[PDB]
């Protein structure tokens, strides 16, 4: 055939690829603390002899949008909001340490702190909690706990949030969602990340999503139509080649 | 399921699943010692196509 | 030797159908959940390549294997599914639609054109057979 | 050569790399 | 082997429970969700329904 | 519980989905039943001389 | 010597 | 038994299960 | 011998 119709495929299908990525953007629209992930086609061209006429086209994922999210008034002292730029630290799937921006922090019977079910990570380690008591926690990230029972003059410290800065260029969304520091990252700042102390949480206040719908409107209106004009692209290249065989007969 | 009928599929079922929350809190709103529910959600596996 | 070119030919044909199956397959079942083992379908794909022994560069195609793709299988979450893994997630085909469509049609437009040489090589050969009346 | 043209060698091998090192 | 043909299967059924609405009628019972109740089939057997 | 009756269970979003990707895979074979067909036929014509 | 004729050949990938 | 060719014995009978048993 | 060509015998059948 004439491979031109190999590059429309290319760009039909990445076109499906990005719309894949937007639907699963748009599908998070209430996910609480999520990071919106961006989508951008590259050209790559094919190098070789003679003529550069071949430059098909790949759908790529440049990290995801930090632009801070929604604010929702829930009047639960355990649910959390970040400072822009602040991550909250939580222990990984596979025992590492792992960032994330969802600050919907419970307890558990035997009173330690989970975000999605990932232990949360202070500066001493996993924070324990006393079983079944009252959680505040401040503004820098200190845990006030009372026992049920005892007056409020029991009210004490126990421990502190472990809350870290990082830019979007400096981390990468794990498979599993958390988000991670990126290996030229790391080499630079560590293995771990030093707590900040410049860092402010808001109590009683959760994150939301920050998938903008405008953008996704028209990005899948603009992914619709390139999709049409890549089908007829593919259309005439395969007429074209239709006729084109009958140079063979006689 | 060509993967963008899929992900769609499952955020207007997270959606529906919402609004039954929604119209089970209103709809308890006269009972006695009700406590409201809020609906969680999260993200399911990241798929890697090709490593950066 | 004209004589050969029927031999090549055919390999091609022979070897574009097989390609036009593989596609029609994929198409087929792009939504399969599972098979007779329980395993979820794969993409499968044709390998092409010349067939050239006696000593020679060209000598048509043929196809060395059939092979399942090893791009990542889609991953759907569905935890009442007697087949999801511990996590709740069901594997399902990676079929590429649109290149599974550009397939059949590449494939049917040069198995036209080495139907066309066909013709053409043994219209050829019925011409020689009157050289010199 | 010109294209189109015979010529003694094979052509480079043909790559599209993604990213440049 | 290029072959494979696709067939459509139905594997059961969805037990998740439906909506309930509220008729004043003392007779109407709803079940808890992985209950059934019992009568007799057609064929002098038993069959489960909700 | 007495007093209340147990409806359908069938969900509207997934039979909906169903049908689009159930009209739109047909579309898709009977291109493919097509194409096959525009193919069967050089082949016969090389029966011819 | 050869590969899989189409689609799986005629996309960009990451190197080996 | 290379595709195309002539072999003594006739081809096995093929088979499509629904299920392994 | 044979059987029913071309639908019925292309599709697949419970096992009996």
């Amino acid at each position: 055939m004439d491979h031109a119709i190999y590059t429309a495929m290319g760009a039909a299908s990445q076109t499906l690829n990005q719309q894949a990525v937007t639907a699963s953007n748009l599908a998070n629209a209430s996910t609480p603390g999520f990071r919106a992930q961006l989508n951008a086609l590259r050209a790559v061209p094919v190098d070789g002899l003679s003529l550069a006429t071949r430059t098909l086209v790949t759908a790529s994922t440049p990290g995801a949008d930090m632009t801070p999210g929604q604010l929702d008034y829930t009047s639960r002292p355990l649910d959390v909001a970040l400072q822009q730029d602040g991550w909250l630290v939580v222990q990984a799937a596979d025992g590492a340490e792992g960032y994330t921006r969802n600050g919907n922090i419970q307890v558990g019977p035997t009173g330690q702190l989970t975000i999605q079910g990932h232990p949360v990570i202070g500066e001493g380690g996993p924070i324990t909690v006393p079983e079944g008591s009252e959680i505040t926690i401040a503004a820098d990230g200190t845990i006030s706990a009372l026992n049920p029972g005892d007056p409020p003059n029991t009210v004490a410290p126990v421990g502190r949030l472990k809350l870290v800065k990082a830019e979007g260029n400096e981390v990468q969304r794990s498979d599993d969602g958390l988000f991670r520091l990126t290996a030229e990252a790391q080499a630079e700042r560590g293995a771990v990340l030093a707590a900040d102390p410049s860092i402010r949480i808001m109590s009683g206040v959760l994150e939301g999503s920050n998938v903008k719908p405008v953008e996704a409107m028209t990005d899948m209106i603009a992914n619709a139509r390139r999709f049409e004009m890549q089908m007829k692209v593919i259309t005439s290249v395969d007429e074209n080649e239709g006729r084109a065989n009958q140079l063979l007969s006689m | 399921m060509i993967s963008s009928l899929w992900i769609a599929k499952t955020g207007l079922d997270a959606q529906q699943t919402n609004m039954d929350v929604i119209a089970n809190n209103l709809a308890n709103v006269s009972t006695n010692g009700f406590k409201r529910q809020r609906a969680v959600f999260e993200d399911l596996l990241y798929q890697t196509i090709r490593q950066p | 030797a004209l004589l050969n070119i029927f031999d090549i030919a055919g390999s091609a044909l022979a070897a574009q159908s097989k390609r036009l199956n593989v596609a029609a397959s994929n198409l087929a079942n792009a939504d399969s959940v599972t098979g007779p083992d329980g395993q979820p379908y794969r993409a499968k794909q044709v390998v092409f390549q010349v067939d050239a022994a006696p000593g020679q560069a060209t000598g048509g195609v043929k196809v060395a294997s059939v092979i399942e793709s090893q791009a990542p299988e889609k991953l759907v979450y569905e935890p009442g599914n007697p087949l999801a893994d511990a996590n709740g997630y069901v594997k399902m085909p990676n079929v590429d639609v649109v290149g599974e469509m550009v397939n059949t049609m590449s494939a049917s437009r040069s198995y036209q054109a080495n139907i066309e040489v066909l013709n053409t090589v043994k219209s050829m050969m019925l011409k020689t057979l009157t050289l010199g009346q | 050569g010109v294209p189109g043209a015979l010529s003694n060698q094979p052509a480079p091998p043909n790559e599209a790399p993604i990213a440049t090192p």
